[PDB]
Parts: structure tokens; C-alpha cells; sequence
């Protein structure tokens, strides 16, 4: 089993397993379902106005509570100082 | 009281012999019969052959 | 003893093996059903694991030329998320009390 | 005060009371970063003023992001390499077509016509070389294509090699695979494809010699020697390598290959003259190293073995012509003067290319010490006047020298 | 350069203050080694 | 991640790095902040036109 | 600007305290201003949530330097302490 | 070419500040204008709200290229780079991926479909086999209470559901993963644990109130 | 063959071989005394293609000895305390 998609032109040998090809699932008509609603239909409404500017970072829980706002901010600052996914740094000024 | 010099005043130095002998001139050379390298007569190599029989 | 220092170091790094990425982390929906004693127990577990992971990351940063990037870096993020979820649960209970 | 521009990059006189600037030692000019600042960019890591932010994103993208490959992908990358036999067949077909479509040079009267450049041939020959493990000289290829008979020989040999490889496979690949399998867990004769390959490589080397590139000729003969496993072919290749090394002034290798071709005498066919040519090359290498008695002994043994082959006879006559004059001048060649005089133009060209010049490339400009360049002062092999090693002192350990005035 | 030196090609004059500033700087370097300071070049920018 | 995705063929749905569009300026705004509600703005966007 | 842009070896901590520090501290301690402040006794006792959590769920990042105890029998290891 | 440059240069000419620098190089300062422009031109998804909303392109949809190279060609979405607003379509925009040579592996060249821009691609109606305008709609499942978002074509009215995304090829180590039957153990008694906490809080508050009464 | 050795002389004179060797080098290399240092001999971080440079690795003998510094130059409080 090869965990990645084969490149263009490769021929997988027998026995080698390949991740499945993407395909659309089942398909139904619109007149068969009875409750159909458009997403974000109301444009003239006034309740959808942002309470924070569009360039503010989202520091909040999934439910909306701010119990760990400062902890999330500290985690983001620590990740900016040194991310865990940081690969091999190329600059001539390395920490060690 | 000096003023800017035109390109023709600059090239007058080339007409002289002091400019040509310093820049535009070649070397008379030959191949060292021992080292097979280009060589000018009068100067030699650091080599026990080229120091005894200096070609 | 040396057994207390062997837990600061990853065993897979000592055996020159690939450290696998764990399954997940302690979510709030699961931590809500734990008592305070079990919460602080798993908190100290996460603390020891985080100490080991920080030691590994420091070692790789010290030797970044010889050793490449630290393998499986998502463990630090998982530990941080688990500790934050524990703190969330403890804060909720403290506010109720 | 302020007889020019106001920016620090301007070129005229300024003053501090009117145009105060911070200390900027060396910074790039208005056009681009010059080499005087790129030196710092590569050694110190930043420009020598410290005000410039090191922005190496482009070289990071060029090196690290490119050379990064995930392990799970590189585990399977090696499992999809092209088939070596099919690659060799395709490369041989393309190279043969590109050589066949090469136009015939028209011979003009009164002047030498310029040969058509090998533009569409460098890539097919590159694939052929990288698939067969043997490098071909482009000068030799051009000369073989210019020569009408050598071009026909090369075409015939390449066609034979193509047919043999397409009908039976690659015998060198089979040999390497069988050797690797035997090492994991004998030697056959030179096959037809290997014979055609060494034949075309010998043709390429002959064309390269006709051109005048003895180093490349000897290199082609050397990498062709690795494909012959027959005593006759090995003796012929050794004689050819000896001649090429004689022309290239490689006396050691010439002597070695000559004596190898001579040693291949008992197991060779009696019709071959490769052993005679090896004796000739050995004696010629001796004479070039100025061992006249050694060359005479070698050519005498060669004559006694082969009773007077024409090449051996001519070489013996030349050695006798030199011997009829050497005692008339010095009774021998001095020991401290052997292999000292240049005789060939190949070593003259080599000295022109890699000699010590007036001012640079000498022992006074820069010295090499373990793949690093040093000034003339820091020369670990020399403690002449002006070197830093004359200022070491006793290092507070013990009085090493009896010198009173210095050290 | 024999013809040039004969025909005076180049500045017939020369610097005069250097044969004394050189020994002054050497004495200063001695003083710096005494005071345990690193030796610096006399002319870093006046060159 | 660009290189690894190019080599593997997988899909990415969230950014691999958290981007602070304020460059640390949102930490200067107090935590209880929220924009006011503006009535009768000067904009044709709330009409929902789809052909001009 | 009051922000310190120097990240060298002589970086100085700013003794001057601002309003935002107090605001963030209150909001992190007792959810200011959405929650009423706890009484002074709870705020100054060991049962206040910050001190309670710092005691029962300690957060100290003590990591071992491997270059001291890796393939060498040493009597004095080295740790990186907060 | 650094060694060649330094060899062609003369030994008399000296260059200073080789290991140190007059100005402190640890004060943060902005780049050059062209470098900032390079950054802005390369990393455009760093801008706020760069991701297209609503997202309609999911792997498995048949889409045609409407502009650029390979125009009028159909394909199937293989991958989705959602934050860059890019699509990887099948056998479309195939380019050679040069892999550098390592110590034990030679340099290889492989082909791979490169990410294409989302704006220059349009879906294909599965019933009509033609370009259609697709909009996001919300429908409640007949057997599931949740209301999921599907993609309806405005031309024919065909509902196209969104496929899930999950990869279980990687698994955790049993030495550091607690099992689910041990993690989901409900061992929290709210009535017993809240009592001691309330008692401690109340004791502290009463103690401080008594001290205030004392000083008053 | 019996050349002068600093360690042998210090063992003969009972003069603390470390201190004896420090007697023949600048004081700022072995003690906490004001002395200037070249920027090249100070360590530099690692670069792509080269390991890190450490001053302690490139000059192990030119390291300050805190023990000798305290026992020779710094004053002890045990002789000063008077309770
Ligand atoms: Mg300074
Ligand atoms: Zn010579």
C-alpha cells in the first residue's frame, strides 16, 4: 500500500493498494426534497453586521466563550515565537 | 581654475610613448625547455634543474 | 536514578525508531466526566510528556544541522490542547462553586 | 559644505553640520549589490553595515523547499525508475539517428571549410553516456564525423551494438547483476555487444587522437578497457592506452599498459601484434623517461620475442641513432637530469594552462592548505621571512632556540 | 618600468609624514598589547 | 507544505499557520471590545442587486 | 512608540504599567465586565482560581539538556528551568 | 564563485567588519520596497478573508476549464487547496516535478497535476453534461435531524452533496493512547465535589469579613 | 629529552598547575578582568552547510577559571564575618 496518490504516468503493480479516487456520492433532484433554503439569503438584514473588524484574529472557543482567551493568545504568541512545525531554517542566523 | 576636459583632451595621453609602454605592450617569451611553461629570458624557476642550468 | 532521566528522553529516539503520531487529545466533552483527582493526575501525565517533548525539541534545535526536523511535531500541539481543555473544565467548576 | 547630493549614495563632498549621516562602512550602490558586498553577504551573512535585513527567501526556495521530499514518497520513488534496457535501447536509437542525419562536410579548394557544429548530438550522446557508464569526447566525436572512413566505422559499430542489445540485452548489465547476486548469496567471454561497444569507443579515441586531444583519447580508451574480458581485446586496448599515454606524456601509465600488453602474450592469438605494440610503448616510455639502456633491453627482448616486426625495428633504429650520439656528448644521461626535459607539445600546452604566472598562481599570491586558500604569509609549509610563523615566540613553555635577537 | 622611472612617469613627490606615523602606530600597538586591547588598523578608511 | 502537497497529492482545508492580520495589534484592543450598530448606512450593497 | 523593538542581549523590561494590563488581568481573572467581581476574601485567599490552579495544576516547563547525559556518565546534569 | 572572486581580488585591499558590525543587527526594521513587493506578490492568501465563500469545489466534481491554457477541457477535482483558492484537476496542467539528487538516490523527474485557479473553472451538471451555475443550499435530511449544505445547479436543479474528509491511514501508538472505554469513564460526582469547593470559598470569605469587622 | 613542562614545574614548585599555566597568559582569558576580545574568536551560530561555532570549543584553554578567580582575587566572607 502506497499512502500517496501515484504521479501522472505511474502504473501501480499488482497487490499495491492505492487511496481511493474521489467521486461524487448519491444525487437527488430539488423537487423531491420539500425543505430547501438558500444559504445566507437575507442581504438587506442588519443583524449580520460584524461585531469585530474583518482583520481581527479569532480568539475564542468553538461555542463562543472567552474563558481561555488569554491562554489562546499566549499559545498563539508562543507558536509565533517558535512553531512546532518549523522545518530546517535556512537563514545564517539560527538559534543554535 | 581647472575646467572639465573633453574626450579629445583625454585621448591625447594615448598618443605619447609613456602611455603605450606602460599599458599597450606584449612580452617576448618561449617555452621553458625543462618546465614546458611560458617563460621570459632572464628570470627562472624554483627547481633544481632550472637553478643549475637556468634556461 | 537513571530511570528518572530516561523519562526525559524519547525511547524511540534512543532506539533510532520513527516516533508515531498519537491518536488524539483529551477533549472537553470527555474531561467534563472526570473528577478533580483524575484531572490533576492526567494533568501531571501531560506535564511529564510536555517536558519530554520540549527536551526533544531543544535537542533537535541544538543539532539542526546533523539531525533534521523533529519527527511528529503535532504531539506538542496535542499536549497544549489537552492542558487547555483541563484548565477550561477546572475554570467552569470553579466558577460554579 | 554640501557640494553634491544629499543621500549617502551621492558622490561629492559633504559635512556633518549640514548633512549628518550615520556610519555606513560599505553598502550597495544605486544599481545593484556589487561583489564587494556579496562577499559579506556570503561570509558574514549580511551586508557589513548591519542596517540591511537578510532576505534569503529566494535561495531558500531554490535549495531547501526543492530538496525536501517526504520519506513516505521517497520510499516509493525508487520503485518507478525507468527500465535500464529500454532506456539504453532508446538512447542508442536516438544517438544513431542523430549521427546518421549528420551532414557530410564539403571539401573546398584553397581553404579549410568549417565543420558543422554538433548541436543536436550533445543531448543524445549525453543520454548514451549516462546510460552506459562511459563518457565520449565531443572533440573526438566531431573528428570522427569529419573523417569519412571513421564515420563509416562508427556507424557500422553503433548499428551492430544496437542490433545486439535489442536482440540479446545488455551483457555489462547482466554481468553486474550476476556479480551483485553472487555477492548477496565465473566470467564469460566478451559478448558481441561489448565487442561493438569497445570497437566504437576505439574509433572515437582514434578520432580524438587525430584531433589532438590525447587526454580525452586516453580516457575513452580507459573506460573502454572496462568492457573487454578477452585476452586479445585486452592486449589491444592496453597497447592503445599505452600509445595514448605516450602522446599525453603520461609515461607511468604508458609503461604500465605496455608491460600489461606484453604480459598478455602467452594467452593471445599468434596473429595479433598487440604485444609487439605494447613492447614498443614500453620502450618508448623508457626512452622518454631517459632510460636508454632500459629501452634498449626492452626493445631487444621484444625483437627476440617477435623476430623483427616493423614497429620494433624502427624503434630499435631510433634508439641506436640516439645511442650513437649519447656517449659522444656525455657517456650517459645524468641521473639528476632524467625525466627533466620536455619533449612533447602536450605537456607544453598543459604547462601553459596550469603553470605559475608572474604575480598570480604562484607561491607568492595564494597558497592552498586542505581545500582552503591562504595568503602568502600563512603558509604552513614555509617559514621564510615575512611569514607569521616567525612571530610565534616561545609560547611560555621552554626556550626552543638559542636565538637572542628574535624568537 | 625602467623607461617610466627614467622619464619620471608618475608623481615625482612622495608622502613625507608616514616614516614617523608608522613608528608612532607601532608604539601605540605596543601600548595596546600592554593594556590588553585588540590591535586595530591605523588607516581603515583613509586608504 | 506546498512542496509536500505537490509531491503527495493530498488536499489542504485549513492554513498550516495561524495568520495574525493585525500584526499583534488586536492584543492592544481591550478584550470586551465590540463595534457599534450603525443605522441607515450609505451603501447600495444591502439591496442585493445582481445585474449592475 | 512604546513598543520595544530591540531583541538583543541588553533588552530591558518596562517598569511602567498601563491600563490595558489591568484590564486584561481583570478579564482573565473574573470575566470583567460580564461577571460580577468576587469578594475581597476570595480574591485575596488561596482559593482564588489563579492561585488554586497554580497550586493543584502546576505549569512549570523543566526540560533536560540531553548534551549532558547523552552517552556520557556525568554527576551534574543540566536543566532548562523557567 | 566566492573563492574565485576573492582570488582575483588583490591581497593589499582589505575589507573590515568581517565578523562583527558597527550597527546593532537586532533592531527590527522593514525590508526594501522590492522585497516587500515580492512578499506581497507571492503570499497573497495572507490577506484577511482571502478564501472564497461559499466554497463549492470539492474533490470528485466534474469541471471544465473556462479560460487560460487547456481551455474547454474537462476533468475531475483531485485535491483542494482551500486556503489558497486553488484546485488540482485530473490530467490538467501537468508539469514536471524535478526531485534533486540525494546521496543514494539520483535526480528524478516526475509529472503531477499542478494547482489551478478556482476562478477559471466551472462545474458540469451531471444530468446535462454542460456548464451550470451552482449555488449552496441547505436541506434537512429525511432520516437525520441535521441540516446539511448541498450544491444545487440553477439550470436543472440537481443537488450535489458535499463529501466528507477524513484519513485514517495514520494511527496512534498504544503505549501513550488511552482506550475509549477507559477515557469515557464517568467518574465525576458533581454534588460531592462542589460541596468542598463551596465550603472553602465560603470559609475564606467569612474569614476576611471577620477581619474587616475586627479593624472597623 | 627532558624538556621543560609547565605541569612538571608546577608539580615541583607546588604552584597549582592551572594557576601556573594562567601565569603565562593574559589575565582576561583566565579571570574576570577587563580585557578586549576579537570578534572572530567569539562563537557564531550554525549555517546551512556548516556546524555551529562555539568559543569554548575553539579555545578550551582560553576559558576563565571561576575557582582560581575567587580563590585569588575575590575576597571571602568567612574571614570577614564578626558576629
Ligand atoms: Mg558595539
Ligand atoms: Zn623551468
Amino acid at each position: 500500500y502506497m499512502p500517496f496518490r501515484p504521479f501522472h504516468g505511474w502504473t501501480v503493480p499488482n497487490g499495491v493498494r492505492t487511496p481511493p479516487e474521489p467521486t461524487l456520492g448519491p444525487t437527488a433532484k430539488v423537487e423531491d426534497v420539500k425543505d430547501v433554503q438558500l444559504a445566507e439569503p437575507a442581504v438587506g438584514d442588519a443583524s449580520h453586521q460584524r461585531k469585530l473588524p474583518k482583520h481581527f484574529p479569532v480568539v475564542q472557543a468553538s461555542d463562543g466563550s472567552s474563558l481561555l482567551r488569554e491562554e489562546t493568545i499566549a499559545c498563539m504568541e508562543r507558536e509565533r515565537r517558535l512553531p512546532h512545525n518549523m522545518g530546517k531554517l535556512y537563514s545564517y542566523h539560527r538559534p543554535y | 581654475p581647472k575646467r572639465k576636459k573633453n574626450p579629445m583632451q583625454l585621448r591625447r595621453k594615448v598618443y605619447g610613448l609613456h602611455f603605450k609602454e606602460k599599458y599597450l605592450k606584449m612580452e617576448e617569451w618561449y617555452y621553458c625547455p625543462l618546465c614546458a611553461e611560458p617563460k621570459k629570458p632572464g628570470e627562472w624557476c624554483r627547481r633544481e634543474d632550472c637553478r643549475q642550468i637556468k634556461p | 536514578s537513571a530511570a528518572a532521566f530516561y523519562e526525559f528522553v524519547d525511547n524511540n529516539f534512543l532506539n533510532n525508531k520513527r516516533p508515531p503520531v498519537p491518536g488524539g487529545s483529551w477533549t472537553v466533552e470527555v474531561l467534563r466526566n472526570k473528577s478533580l483527582a483524575d484531572l490533576q493526575h492526567i494533568w501531571f501525565l501531560l506535564l511529564k510528556e510536555r517536558n519530554m517533548l520540549k527536551s526533544m525539541k531543544e535537542h533537535y534545535l541544538r543539532h539542526q544541522e546533523e539531525l533534521g526536523a523533529m519527527p511528529a511535531p503535532s504531539r506538542l500541539k496535542m499536549i497544549d490542547e489537552s492542558m487547555r481543555n483541563i484548565k477550561r473544565v477546572v475554570k467552569e467548576r470553579d466558577e460554579e462553586a | 559644505y554640501q557640494r553634491g547630493g544629499w543621500s549617502p549614495g551621492s558622490k561629492h563632498q559633504k559635512h556633518m553640520t549640514l548633512n549628518p549621516t550615520l556610519y555606513l562602512y560599505r553598502f550597495p550602490g544605486p544599481h545593484g549589490p556589487g561583489p564587494y558586498t556579496m562577499k559579506y553577504w556570503w561570509t558574514l551573512g549580511c551586508f557589513p553595515t548591519g542596517m540591511e535585513v537578510p532576505f534569503r527567501l529566494h535561495e531558500f526556495l531554490s535549495t531547501y523547499q526543492q530538496e525536501h521530499v517526504p520519506v513516505e514518497v521517497e520510499e516509493w520513488l525508487r520503485c518507478y525508475i525507468k527500465d535500464p534496457l529500454s532506456e539504453l535501447v532508446n538512447a542508442s536509437n536516438d544517438f544513431f539517428k542523430a549521427v546518421e542525419v549528420y551532414p557530410e562536410v564539403e571539401s573546398a579548394r584553397g581553404y579549410k571549410t568549417l565543420q558543422p557544429s554538433i548541436a543536436p548530438l550533445l543531448v543524445p550522446m549525453k543520454k548514451f553516456e549516462e546510460q552506459l557508464g562511459v563518457k565520449i569526447s565531443p572533440v573526438g566525436l566531431r573528428s570522427v564525423l569529419s573523417n569519412p572512413v571513421l564515420k563509416d566505422r562508427f556507424l557500422d559499430d553503433l548499428f551492430d551494438y544496437k542490433s545486439y542489445v535489442e536482440k540479446g540485452g545488455s551483457t555489462p548489465h547482466r554481468r553486474l547483476a550476476r556479480s551483485r547476486f553472487e555477492g548477496s548469496l565465473p566470467a564469460e567471454t566478451t559478448a558481441d555487444d561489448e565487442r561493438s561497444l569497445i570497437l566504437l569507443l576505439t574509433t572515437i579515441s582514434e578520432g580524438c587522437i587525430n584531433a589532438g586531444n590525447y587526454s580525452d583519447a586516453a580516457s575513452v580508451l580507459a573506460d573502454a578497457l572496462m568492457f573487454c574480458h578477452d585476452p586479445d581485446s585486452q592486449a589491444t586496448t592496453h597497447a592503445n592506452i599505452s600509445f595514448a599515454s605516450l602522446l599525453n606524456a603520461d609515461f607511468k601509465g604508458a609503461e604500465y599498459n605496455g608491460r600489461e600488453a606484453a604480459l598478455l602474450q602467452p594467452q593471445v592469438k599468434p596473429t595479433s601484434t598487440a604485444c609487439a605494440r605494447g613492447y614498443v610503448g614500453w620502450a618508448a616510455a623508457a626512452a622518454y623517461q631517459d632510460d636508454f639502456e632500459k629501452a634498449e633491453a626492452i626493445v631487444k627482448d621484444g625483437l627476440t620475442l617477435y623476430v623483427g616486426n616493423e614497429h620494433l625495428e624502427k624503434l630499435a633504429n631510433k634508439l641506436q641513432a640516439l645511442r650513437e650520439e649519447q656517449p659522444s656528448v656525455y657517456k650517459q644521461v645524468p641521473r639528476s637530469l632524467r625525466e627533466s626535459r620536455s619533449h612533447l607539445p602536450s605537456q607544453q600546452s598543459r604547462g601553459l594552462l596550469s603553470g605559475s604566472g608572474k604575480g598570480f598562481s604562484n607561491e607568492f599570491d595564494w597558497v592552498e592548505f586542505k581545500n582552503k586558500l591562504y595568503p602568502s604569509k600563512m603558509d604552513p609549509r614555509n617559514n621564510e621571512m615575512g611569514s607569521v610563523f616567525r612571530r610565534v615566540g616561545d609560547l611560555g613553555s621552554f626556550i626552543s632556540t638559542s636565538r637572542s635577537m628574535e624568537r | 618600468s625602467q623607461f617610466l622611472k627614467r622619464t619620471f612617469v608618475g608623481g615625482m613627490g612622495y608622502n613625507v609624514k608616514r616614516p614617523y606615523r608608522i613608528e608612532i602606530r607601532m608604539e601605540h600597538d605596543k601600548k595596546r598589547r600592554m593594556r590588553r586591547r585588540n590591535i586595530g588598523c591605523r588607516r581603515m578608511m583613509k586608504s | 507544505v506546498d512542496r509536500e502537497v505537490l509531491l503527495t497529492g493530498k488536499s489542504v482545508w485549513e492554513c498550516p499557520i495561524h495568520i495574525d492580520h493585525t500584526c499583534g495589534g488586536s492584543k492592544t484592543v481591550p478584550p470586551h471590545a465590540k463595534k457599534p450598530v450603525r443605522y441607515m448606512d450609505a451603501g447600495i450593497a444591502n439591496v442585493g442587486v445582481t445585474d449592475i | 512608540p512604546p513598543v520595544n523593538d530591540y531583541f538583543g542581549r541588553s533588552r530591558i523590561w518596562n517598569p511602567i504599567a498601563c491600563k490595558l494590563g489591568y484590564v486584561r488581568k481583570k478579564a482573565d481573572e473574573w470575566g470583567w465586565p460580564n461577571k460580577p467581581p468576587p469578594p475581597t476574601g476570595l480574591r485575596y485567599s488561596q482559593e482564588f482560581f489563579p492561585f488554586f490552579f497554580e497550586r493543584y495544576f502546576p505549569d512549570a516547563e523543566v526540560r533536560l539538556l540531553l548534551d549532558s547525559v547523552l552517552n556520557n556518565e556525568t554527576k551534574r546534569p543540566v536543566f532548562q528551568i523557567p | 564563485r566566492l573563492e574565485l572572486l576573492e582570488s582575483m581580488r588583490h591581497p593589499r585591499e582589505r575589507d573590515f567588519y568581517q565578523d562583527h558590525t558597527y550597527h546593532n543587527q537586532w533592531l527590527r526594521r522593514d525590508l526594501e520596497k522590492h522585497q516587500k513587493q515580492q512578499l506581497a506578490a507571492r503570499y497573497k492568501y495572507f490577506a484577511p478573508d482571502f478564501e472564497i465563500s461559499p466554497w463549492i469545489w470539492y474533490p470528485g466534481d466534474i469541471v471544465e476549464v473556462v479560460s487560460g491554457e487547456g481551455i474547454g477541457q474537462r476533468g475531475t477535482i483531485i485535491a483542494v487547496i482551500k486556503y489558497k483558492n486553488e484546485i488540482v484537476v485530473q490530467n490538467i496542467n501537468v508539469q514536471d516535478v524535478v526531485i534533486p539528487a540525494s546521496e543514494s538516490r539520483p535526480e528524478q523527474i516526475v509529472q503531477r497535476e499542478h494547482p489551478i485557479s478556482v476562478t477559471r473553472v466551472r462545474h458540469v451538471d451531471p444530468s446535462t453534461n454542460e456548464i451550470c451555475n451552482i449555488e449552496m443550499v441547505k436541506v434537512r435530511n429525511k432520516e437525520t435531524g441535521e441540516m446539511e449544505e448541498k450544491r444545487m445547479s440553477l439550470e436543472s436543479g440537481i443537488l450535489m452533496s458535499i463529501p466528507p474528509v477524513n484519513d485514517e491511514l495514520e494511527v496512534g501508538d498504544p503505549l501513550k493512547d488511552t482506550p475509549i472505554q477507559d477515557a469515557d469513564e464517568a467518574t465525576y460526582d458533581r454534588e460531592a465535589e462542589q460541596a468542598v469547593l463551596v465550603d472553602k470559598r465560603l470559609e475564606a470569605m467569612e474569614e476576611h469579613f471577620v477581619q474587616s469587622l475586627k479593624q472597623s | 629529552r627532558g624538556r621543560f613542562n609547565m605541569d612538571e614545574a608546577a608539580a615541583a614548585l607546588q604552584l597549582n598547575p592551572a594557576y601556573a599555566a594562567a601565569l603565562y597568559r593574559p589575565l582576561n582569558y583566565t579571570f574576570h578582568i577587563r580585557g578586549q576580545l576579537y570578534p572572530a574568536q567569539k562563537g557564531r551560530p550554525s549555517r546551512p552547510g556548516s556546524l555551529a561555532a562555539s568559543q569554548g570549543r575553539m579555545f578550551p584553554l582560553y576559558q576563565r577559571n571561576d575557582r582560581l578567580d575567587k580563590e585569588l582575587f575575590r575576597l571571602n566572607s568567612r574571614g570577614l564575618t564578626t558576629e
